[PDB]
């Protein structure tokens, strides 16, 4: 909506910007009243009133059990990795049986894992000391983070953590000292120097510790986003497809809205989105049917309202872009217009201008001036009742020279005009104080 | 690598009583290629930056009238290009329909006046002249069910469309444009200047030429003493314009590059949309899918400056080859007054 | 009114920009607020510099882009100042031989009046009238050799061949003062027989 | 890579800050200034964890190849609730009236 406020700040009017296209007008215009012309409009005919939602259809639920409940976790400077693969990653089965004291996620955010689809998962495990998990996150450093287990920069991934310090109790192990930090993801098993003496230090985990020094797991999951087929996904239930319609959609975690149809795309066997040089998502294969669907904009083509000023009427025609006079009720989505739009999309008054279908003035075969230029040749009046009406503009008054090799014209008198040209030599002196705007 | 040669070398031999005098002439005619307008580029800002999403359309709400003054720039660049070509053209509005002999005097301009036997109403030179440059994107108006191909019918043109960029078409259709030259070659062939100073008076085209020799200093005379000969080195100047015209591709390549140029930025525009502008995606489904709003927002926004910034580039280019192309309409438009509409003695 | 519609324009073209340039200010460009002092005064430095930047780059940027809209419309603005220059020097301070330079006709005489930053010239021109069929002939043939006219053409009025001065029909009789000889008339195309008078 | 630095080898006294008897009061926090010395900080992981490690205009992973021109340790003792108040911008007891 628009809304005029008072200087009592009032509402004192409105405009329901969806309603017709002169409401359409007055919104892009961001104005109550509008001069004549023709203006280009944007799109708020339509909104997505339908989710499409689509996914695998794999039902096993992820091994969070073994993952996380296993008997015992690996030493830090022995962490287990593990690929997580074909799963539902229902994580709130845990909310019943563990609260975690850090779950803290890269690139993606937690509230989202619920309906996302990763294309790969692994699973680190290992055990260290409360007070190391802060160390366990991308550019820190530390014990951990030097010579046990490192994370890259450009992780994607959620850490996580809860204290174990009744299960985990024995000897653990981390290394102390290296030569050179690990490298992301590297791990070093080596015990003894070249010597034989152990390159090791020991935790001592007890309940009867520090809470510093307690005992906690962590699991690290890393993800992939890849162009390619879904591995893990949340619980989310698949809706049926809706076509020729503008919808909310989300394939595979992929959200988005358009309007799907079938298409002739060939994709790769892997391929699950196609995008265009502008990036713009094009097509999507369907999880469900591995069929493609292209993606087109709600939006798309232009659309442009005619009106004489709003001091004048309340009437309007509009062009359809390069569009033909039967298509506009498809390439507009008139079903989900307005009834006051939906009598734009059809009717009498449609008329094929090379421009484009023109719908809402009626054509005239005599030619006047131009008044509203349309375009190719194609001029708009609001003109006697009144209507708006669509013509050919006249070039000039159709005229005939009297040549012959052997006449001549003369001319008898003369008129002694008078012409006024106006040319603006100035403009105001504009001045700005660069301080007093900005600060 | 070598050194320019500025010129042919030359002497004059000049002595204190001694002058050169022509023996003869050769009927001239030259050929003068000027730009007058441009495609009239048009944008949905919305539908660029935010690409049909309400979230990123909620967020660039936010950004205020940059949208709206971008478009009122455009929009004043689009309505310039038909007051281009009604300046250059439409300067006479009195449509003098073509003689129905296109002889006078000896002088044949059935190559420049509109031919009747075909279907376009263009003479036979304009037809050379509108192949001659070639619109080598396809030219735009994509019709609807175009964009929806095979992976080989993508096309930077679809992905223009898509993403909210159009071109406008001209207000005057290239027969309407036709339409003023033939009436003013014929006025010119029948009513010499008379008719760019009031109505067309006509005169024999041979009495016109006479005057039009008198301009030059040539006594009237020399004319019909001469006008076999003069009519046949026009008629033949006329044969080798339309010759280089048929040949040669170069001739009109300041027409060329306007259409290039003007492809080329709607090229980069679109291309611009596949960065990230330090935002963790291009894509801002894929922000709004993996992100949560606390967090999205600032990865929309470094995408919606960036964007923004990238029509703001643009804007600011056709602005400037606007006023260009202005110039070039307002000097073709003098020439048509001072070259067609008379006789000029501007060297 | 419309008649000074292109000073009118200016006038509402630089008006529009600057309003748009104040209301410019109440944008956010994805800040907290766009009100500077409501930043300043809630949040501490630390984080308020992160919000203040926000602002400070979308106003700078705002005036970037108003300031380069100035410059594109004073280059038209002076375009149309030198072309004013011209015509002042062309149309007023003499008369010009440019087609549509001074008006359309031919020129005469212009005035210049001041306008709200601009000039009005008052254009004079002569524009022929009442246009007249007449015969017409290249040249006259008197005694084997050709007389073509000094300035002008050869009319006749059905029943007799004068030359008359171009642009307004006042014929005089053909004299061997209004004409000048030139060769024998066998190769003048359309030559014709008449007397040509010796004083 | 040309690695050029000053030949200072003598290690930074972390045992006796670190590791001091006893640390101040946070009424009556102590400042020291630190200098002539290399930070390799990695002599701790043998027998200290931190429970906060938390640094400002610097990365601490970059600690270990940047050079100081003045160095001061500031050190107290307080109840571990308290330690989020030691940052910029922070309010509370400490941050208010004591550090
Ligand atoms: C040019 O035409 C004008 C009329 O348009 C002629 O002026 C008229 O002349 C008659 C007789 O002298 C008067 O009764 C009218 O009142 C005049 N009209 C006006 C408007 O003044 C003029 O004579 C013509 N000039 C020539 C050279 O023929
Ligand atoms: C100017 O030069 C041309 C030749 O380039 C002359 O044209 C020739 O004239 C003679 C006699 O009139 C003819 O026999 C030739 O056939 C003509 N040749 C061509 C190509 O036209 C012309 O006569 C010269 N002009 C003048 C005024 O002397
Ligand atoms: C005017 O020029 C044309 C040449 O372009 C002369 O010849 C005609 O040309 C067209 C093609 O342009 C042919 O289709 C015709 O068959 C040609 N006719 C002849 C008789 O050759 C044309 O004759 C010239 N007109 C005059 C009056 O000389
Ligand atoms: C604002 O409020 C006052 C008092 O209610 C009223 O008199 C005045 O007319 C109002 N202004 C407008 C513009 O309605
Ligand atoms: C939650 O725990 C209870 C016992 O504490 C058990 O009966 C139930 O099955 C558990 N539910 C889930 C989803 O694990
Ligand atoms: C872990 O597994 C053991 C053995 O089944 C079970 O007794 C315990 O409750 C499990 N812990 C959680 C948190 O589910
Ligand atoms: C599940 O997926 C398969 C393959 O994608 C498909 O054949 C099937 O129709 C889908 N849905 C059901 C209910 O089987
Ligand atoms: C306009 O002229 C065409 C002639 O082709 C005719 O078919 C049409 O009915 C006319 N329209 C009106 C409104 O008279
Ligand atoms: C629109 O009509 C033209 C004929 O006037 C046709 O060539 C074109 O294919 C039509 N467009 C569609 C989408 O059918
Ligand atoms: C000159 O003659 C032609 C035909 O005889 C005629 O159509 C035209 O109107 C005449 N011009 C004038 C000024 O009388
Ligand atoms: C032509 O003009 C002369 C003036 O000397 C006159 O005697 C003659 O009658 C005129 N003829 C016609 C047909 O007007
Ligand atoms: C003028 O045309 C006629 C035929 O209409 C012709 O008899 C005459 O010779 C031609 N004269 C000139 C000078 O063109
Ligand atoms: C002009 O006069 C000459 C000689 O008297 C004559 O040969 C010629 O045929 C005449 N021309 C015309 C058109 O009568
Ligand atoms: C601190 O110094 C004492 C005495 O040398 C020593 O026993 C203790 O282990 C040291 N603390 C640490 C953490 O090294
Ligand atoms: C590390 O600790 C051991 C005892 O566990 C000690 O002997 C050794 O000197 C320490 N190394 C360093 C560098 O402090």
């Amino acid at each position: 909506f628009m809304l005029k406020f008072n200087e009592n700040g009032t509402i004192t009017d409105a405009v329901d910007c969806s309603q017709d296209p002169l409401s359409e007008l007055k919104c892009t215009l961001k104005s109550f009243n509008v001069e004549k012309g023709i203006y280009q409009t944007s799109n708020f005919r339509v909104s997505p009133t339908q989710e499409v939602v689509r996914f695998p259809n794999i039902t096993n639920l992820c091994p969070f059990d073994k993952v996380f409940n296993a008997t015992r976790f690996p030493s830090v400077y022995a962490w287990e990795r593990t690929k997580i693969s074909d799963c539902v990653a229902d994580y709130t089965v845990l909310y019943n049986s563990t609260s975690f004291s850090t779950f803290k996620c890269y690139g993606v955010s937690p509230s989202k894992l619920i309906d996302l689809c990763f294309t790969s998962v692994y699973a680190d495990t290992f055990l260290i000391r409360s007070s190391e998990v802060r160390q366990v996150a991308p550019g820190q450093t530390g014990v951990i983070a030097d010579y046990n287990y490192k994370l890259p920069d450009d992780f994607t991934g959620c850490v996580i953590a809860w204290n174990t310090a009744k299960q985990d109790a024995g000897n653990y192990y981390y290394r102390s000292h290296r030569k050179t930090k690990l490298k992301p993801f590297e791990r070093d098993l080596s015990n003894s120097d070249e010597n034989g003496v152990r390159t090791l230090s020991t935790y001592d985990f007890n309940p009867n510790v520090p809470i510093e020094y307690q005992a906690t797991r962590v699991v690290v999951l890393s993800f992939e986003l890849l162009n390619a087929p879904a591995t893990v996904c949340g619980p989310k239930l698949s809706t049926q497809l809706v076509k020729n319609q503008c919808v909310n959609f989300n394939f595979n975690g992929l959200k988005g809205t358009g309007v799907l149809t079938d298409s002739s795309k060939r994709f790769q066997s892997f391929q699950q989105f196609g995008r265009d040089a502008s990036d713009f998502t094009d097509s999507v294969r369907d999880p469900q049917t591995l069929e493609i669907l292209d993606i087109s904009p709600c939006s798309f083509g232009g659309v442009s309202v005619i009106t004489p000023g709003t001091n004048a009427s309340s009437e309007v025609a509009v062009l359809y872009q390069d569009v033909n006079c039967t298509d506009v009720p498809t390439a507009i989505h008139a079903d989900q217009l307005t009834p006051a739009w939906r009598v734009y999309s059809t009717g009498v008054n449609v008329f094929q201008t090379q421009a484009g279908c023109l719908i809402g003035a009626e054509h005239v075969n005599a030619s006047y001036e131009c008044d509203i230029p349309i375009g190719a040749g194609i001029c708009a009046s609001y003109h006697t009742q009144k209507s708006i009406v669509a013509y050919t503009m006249s070039l000039g008054a159709e005229n005939s020279i009297a040549y012959a090799n052997n006449s001549i014209a003369i001319p008898t008198n003369f008129s002694i005009s008078v012409t006024t040209e106006v040319m603006p030599v100035s403009m105001a002196k504009t001045s700005v104080d660069c301080t007093m705007y900005i600060c | 690598a070598y050194t320019m040669s500025l010129g042919a070398e030359n002497s004059i031999a000049y002595a204190n009583n001694s002058i050169a005098i022509p023996t003869n002439f050769s009927i001239s005619v030259t050929t003068e290629v000027m730009p007058v307008s441009m495609a009239k580029t048009s944008v949905d800002c919305t539908m660029y930056i935010c690409g049909d999403s309400q979230e990123c359309s909620n967020l660039l709400l936010q950004y205020g009238s940059f949208c709206t003054q971008l478009n009122r720039a455009l929009t004043g660049i689009a309505i310039e290009q038909d007051k281009n070509t009604q300046e250059v053209f439409a300067q006479v509005k009195q449509m003098y329909k073509t003689p129905a002999i296109k002889d006078f005097g000896g002088f044949n301009f059935s190559q420049i006046l509109p031919d009747p036997s075909k279907p376009t109403k263009r003479s036979f030179i304009e037809d050379l002249l509108f192949n001659k440059v070639t619109l080598a994107d396809a030219g735009f108006m994509k019709q609807y069910g175009e964009c929806l191909g095979d992976i080989s019918a993508r096309d930077l043109i679809c992905a223009q469309k898509f993403n909210g960029l159009t071109v406008l078409p001209p207000l005057l259709t290239d027969e309407m444009i036709a339409a003023y030259t033939a009436a003013l070659v014929s006025g010119t062939a029948t009513a010499g200047w008379t008719f760019g100073a009031g109505a067309a008076l006509q005169i024999p085209f041979a009495m016109q030429m006479a005057y039009r020799f008198n301009g030059i200093g040539v006594t009237q005379n020399v004319l019909y003493e001469n006008q076999k000969q003069i009519a046949n080195q026009f008629n033949k100047a006329i044969s080798q314009i339309q010759e280089s015209l048929t040949t040669t591709s170069t001739a009109l390549g300041k027409l060329q590059d306007v259409v290039n140029q003007n492809a080329q930025a709607l090229n980069t525009l679109v291309k611009q949309l596949s960065s990230n502008f330090g935002a963790i995606s291009s894509v801002l489904n894929d922000i709004l899918s993996r992100l949560d709003k606390v967090e999205a927002e600032v990865q929309i926004d470094r995408l919606i400056t960036g964007r923004l910034q990238s029509l703001q580039t643009y804007v600011t280019q056709q602005l400037i080859r606007a006023a260009e192309i202005r110039a070039s309409a307002n000097l073709a438009a003098t020439k048509m007054s001072e070259c067609v509409l008379g006789q000029s003695k501007r060297v | 009114s419309t008649a000074l519609g292109k000073l009118q324009d200016v006038v509402n073209q630089n008006a529009q920009a600057l309003n748009t340039l104040v209301k410019q200010l109440s944008s956010n460009f994805g800040a907290i607020s766009s009100v500077l002092n409501d930043i300043l005064s809630r949040l501490d430095k630390v984080e308020a510099e992160v919000q203040i930047d926000r602002l400070i780059t979308g106003r700078l940027q705002s005036l970037q882009t108003y300031v380069t809209q100035q410059l594109i419309r004073a280059a038209e603005i002076r375009a149309s100042a030198n072309l004013a220059a011209t015509k002042m020097s062309e149309c007023v301070l003499g008369q010009s031989k440019r087609v549509d330079f001074c008006g359309k006709g031919y020129h005469l005489m212009s005035f210049p009046q001041a306008a709200p930053h601009g000039v009005v010239f008052l254009h004079v021109t002569y524009v022929p009238s009442q246009e007249r069929n007449f015969t017409t002939a290249p040249a006259i043939c008197h005694e084997g050799k050709a007389y073509f006219p000094r300035e002008g053409v050869f009319v006749s009025n059905g029943t007799s061949w004068f030359i008359t001065q171009r642009n307004f029909y006042s014929p005089q009789i053909i004299t061997t003062d209004n004409t000048f000889v030139a060769g024998n008339c066998d190769v003048v195309i359309g030559i014709i027989n008449n007397t040509v008078y010796d004083p």
